RNA sequence: CCCGGCGAGGGGAGUGAAAAAGAACCUGAAACCGUGUACGUACAAGCAGUGGGAGCACGCUUAGGCGUGUGACUGCGUACC
RNA sequence: UGUAACGGGGCUAAACCAUGCACCGAAGCUGCGGCAGCGACGCUUAUGCGUUGUUGGGUAGGGGAGCGUUCUGUAAGCCUGCGAAGGUGUGCUGUGAGGCAUGCUGGAGGUAUCAGAAGUGCGAAUGCUGACAUAAGUAACGAUAAAGCGGGUGAAAAGCCC
């Protein structure tokens, strides 16, 4: 386990930040910038300052090797509930949604 | 038309393989030793050596 | 009086019932088979435990007809043969020992072939 | 209820509608759906339901239950804590505390534990025959014909 | 304690010279599934998951027996229900080992159920002992 | 206390029985979801089955055929009202 | 509009008709279990258990019988902050509503007696109150008709500003 900066709270679908969380797991972290930094989407940013503010506590923190901390996982929830409007119809389809983002990151080590 | 069969289930929301990435490497390189990208030597002011466009 | 729908909702439905699938979403996993339809899963074997047999009565008397045919002893005109002793009737399952048996199982057909034969 | 009836408007021109009447006893706000009658009602008794073998309990049970002793005049009252000590004549203790006599003494102080409204004199209250241990009647032969009720 | 017997992946294959190849062909090309099945290797699986390997040898002979045989089509239309028709007849497109006149099992075991793993593991190489092509060790 | 944007959230302390009481204050499943233990698996048929069973992620057994689910083979069909 | 009259594949006798024979063989009567109804018996009799006969698909009608989230009552009566209890999935149990337990749990509660009948046993009212799993990367993205850098700065400038 040892870290879960989770952040909050975007704009985005949960969809948009689920592209490119599957690639850093296990054999990559000693380096888990690059990946994510060259692939500049307000998705990967989120996920790259998610990744730094908790391995940077990790070193720190417990007291643990910056290098070994694998990354064992990398999840993704929503929520709770956010609304405005938008009157195409004024009074059908006029109500746009915002489902949020947070990864619970859970690092763990080799 | 309106909505009028299944939904985003399996077939829908299995959809992935042309939403792909390239997994691209990068260079170390001391020389910019983090204002860096994977071959491109400073993100901002042109470096290379000495005074190349904006750069020292 | 007051009901607000309950206790013996959920439980014609599953509790212990060991099937993790079923049927998926708007047929099943949302409410609807709970009540109407939850019975069908039997209903394929509610008769046929019977109608089944048909299939494999083939299997046991293979080991008495698959040599055997060469030798002429053929299954159903060899029967009326046979049939003619009263205490031999029960030939349907008990002949299957002749799919390990056959070395001295060869012996069988002589004990009355002057006339069987 | 205040809701705005009745109805207010032509459902049409969505080709999904079914409903609109807001009250309607069913939706919201409201209420009892039934009437909204006051269920008043007294559930009458007949004179020879009395006179009326209901009295003869004290037969069925016979060994526990009727515990003929001696009239009311022998509690305290100031200090109804003591009676308990007393009403070792019964038995009883603290069981169910009756007598059912006829006449006005300090007895009334046997209910401070709850117990029932204790009654008394005359009426016996039909819900007091059944089906307590000690259905105490313990007072003398004021029971001869009719009296039986006493 | 069970009278079944599966897988049994196979267990009975009995590697067989089917010479009776035209000289008593619709004969026994009606019951090359009751064999690949059954009447000799019957004593296991006689309906189910099996499978078998019968030896080929010849394929332009199917001798056949009746006025059907220079008069009788067989029709595909691969495509777009094929619009423009074919119409050659069987001892004229028994000449190529194709995919209809030949296999015989095509039409006894007739949907493709029990039959999608089992397409030519009879090898359907024709030309006699000159074509000897099927099982090194030793076939009946 | 520690990191980061002189931020968001967590990792330990902690008033505390409790943060599964943390100010998107309810001691608390529902429509739908993410990473995973193993399945079936990019030649698909027909309410996606309960059968009949191979052995597989795992578990108990002085050996004793069982405690476990997607469900190779295919059989049976049309669950409604 | 793909040869498409047994479902095929047409079988030169395997057939077609007459004569022999034993296998398959719906839920169809048999093995032998359990038994609701209206009858007959051996006796019992508050009555019932078995024998014997008729026999066991069930929206129009009349018979006549099981149980609950808990309210009004069984009960300062015994039960529980040593857990009284759900969502759940240990183990068997009724002919069944479902449980007597229970397994891993919760954090206040009960009716194995019978008295009680009505906010009365829900998924189909073209749902309703507030919703949204859903229509994909869901405007013509705000007409298609404008832009070019060198900078000053900074927590980040196609825009600010020179």
């Amino acid at each position: 386990m040892e870290t879960i900066a989770k952040h909050r709270h975007a704009r985005s679908s949960a969809q948009k930040v689920r592209l490119v969380a599957d690639l850093i797991r296990g054999k990559k972290v000693s380096q888990a910038l690059d990946i994510l930094t060259y692939t500049n989407k307000k998705a990967a940013v989120l996920v790259k300052k998610v990744l730094e503010s908790a391995i940077a506590n990790a070193e720190h923190n417990d007291g643990a090797d910056i290098d070994d901390l694998k990354v064992t996982k990398i999840f993704v929830d929503e929520g709770p509930s956010m609304k405005r409007i938008m009157p195409r119809a004024k009074g059908r389809a006029d109500r746009i949604l915002k489902r949020t983002s947070h990864i619970t990151v859970v690092v763990s080590d080799r | 038309a309106v909505q009028q069969n299944k939904p985003t289930r399996s077939k829908r929301g299995m959809r992935r393989s042309h939403d792909a990435l390239t997994a691209v490497t990068s260079l170390s390189v001391d020389k910019t030793s983090g204002e860096k990208h994977l071959r491109h030597h400073i993100t901002a002011d042109g470096y290379y050596r000495g005074r190349k466009v904006i750069a020292k | 009086a007051r009901v607000k729908r309950g206790v013996i909702a959920r439980a014609r439905h599953k509790k212990i019932l060991k099937q993790a699938k079923g049927y998926y979403g708007a047929r099943s996993r949302v409410y609807r088979v709970a009540f109407q339809a939850v019975i069908k899963a039997g209903q394929y074997a509610y008769r046929d435990r019977r109608q089944r047999k048909r299939q494999f009565r083939q299997l046991w008397i293979a080991r008495i007809n698959a040599a055997a045919r060469q030798n002429g002893i053929s299954y159903s005109k060899f029967i009326n043969g046979l049939k003619k002793a009263s205490v031999e009737i029960d030939r349907k399952i008990l002949a299957d020992i002749a799919v390990f048996d056959k070395v001295a199982f060869t012996a069988l057909v002589e004990k009355a072939k002057a006339a069987l034969a | 209820v205040t809701g705005s009836g009745k109805k207010p408007w032509r459902q049409k021109g969505t080709g999904r509608a079914r409903s609109g009447s807001i009250k309607s006893p069913i939706w919201r706000s409201g209420g009892v759906t039934f009437a909204a009658r006051p269920q008043d009602h007294s559930q009458k008794v007949n004179k020879k339901m009395y006179r009326g073998a209901l009295k003869s309990i004290l037969s069925e049970l016979v060994r526990q239950d009727r515990l003929i002793v001696v009239e009311k005049f022998s509690v305290e009252a100031p200090k109804t804590k003591l009676l308990a000590q007393k009403l070792k004549d019964m038995a009883l203790e603290d069981v169910l505390i009756i007598t059912g006599e006829l006449d006005e003494n300090l007895f009334l102080a046997a209910r401070n534990l709850h117990k029932v409204d204790v009654r008394d004199a005359t009426g016996i209250d039909p819900v007091s025959l059944i089906a307590f241990d000690k259905v105490v009647m313990t007072a003398d032969a004021v029971k001869q014909v009719e009296e039986m009720l006493a | 304690m069970k009278t079944f017997t599966a897988k049994p992946e196979t267990v009975k294959r009995d590697w067989y010279v089917v010479d009776a190849t035209g000289k008593t062909l619709g004969r026994l090309a009606t019951e090359l599934a009751r064999r690949l099945r059954g009447k000799h290797k019957a004593e296991y699986t006689p309906h189910v998951d099996t499978g078998d390997y019968i030896i080929v040898l010849n394929a332009d002979k199917v001798a056949v027996t009746g006025n059907k045989r220079t008069d009788k089509v067989y029709y595909h239309h691969t495509g777009h229900i094929g619009g423009i028709k074919q119409a050659t007849f069987e001892e004229m497109i028994a000449r190529r080992p194709e995919r209809v006149i030949e296999i015989a099992v095509k039409g006894m075991l007739p949907k493709g159920p029990l039959g999608r793993a089992m397409f030519r593991k009879l090898k359907v190489y024709a030309g006699n002992e000159h074509n000897h092509a099927a099982q090194q060790p030793q076939v009946l």
